[PDB]
């Protein structure tokens, strides 16, 4: 679970925060990226922490 | 119509706190790329805010 | 829930796929048909067409 700024940096030759720190890709990567929306799920109006 | 010019220059550019400060999804370029702007750098920055 | 659409929380999955190097075991629905030689014949082993 990302936040939606960083679903660009779920990708082949990308670099940022997550990328570098958190999950990184291959630049010869094959294969499929799905990503979808949470807001209902996993989020609290107190704040999921 | 009436679209406002700002000069950015004589300052030290951090690109990557420009995420935090709005909730957008892609931070979109024609020339460069979002994730090379720390490491090259530039004369005069113009914002225009419509 | 009262933030933007760009700080709003996404669900990730991603999948990583090794094309061919080992013994094949994740393979579709498609049906298999007897083998014949000695025929010019279109083939499709795993994927391997020709």
């Amino acid at each position: 679970v990302i936040r939606g700024n960083e679903v660009s940096q779920i990708a082949p030759g990308q670099t940022g925060n997550i990328a570098d720190y958190n999950y990184k890709l291959p630049d010869d990567f094959t294969g499929c990226v799905i990503a979808w929306n949470s807001n209902k799920l996993d989020s609290k109006p107190s704040g999921n922490y | 119509y009436a679209w406002n010019r700002k000069r950015i220059s004589n300052c030290v550019a951090d690109y990557s706190v420009i995420y935090n400060f709005a909730p957008f999804f892609a931070f979109k370029c024609y020339g460069v790329s979002p994730t090379k702007l720390n490491d090259l750098c530039f004369t005069n920055v113009y914002a225009d805010s419509f | 829930p009262t933030y933007g659409v760009g700080h709003q929380p996404y669900r990730v999955v991603v999948l990583s796929f090794e094309l061919l190097h080992a013994p094949a075991t994740v393979c579709g629905p498609k049906k298999s048909t007897n083998l014949v030689k000695n025929k010019c014949v279109n083939f499709n082993f795993n994927g391997l067409t020709g």
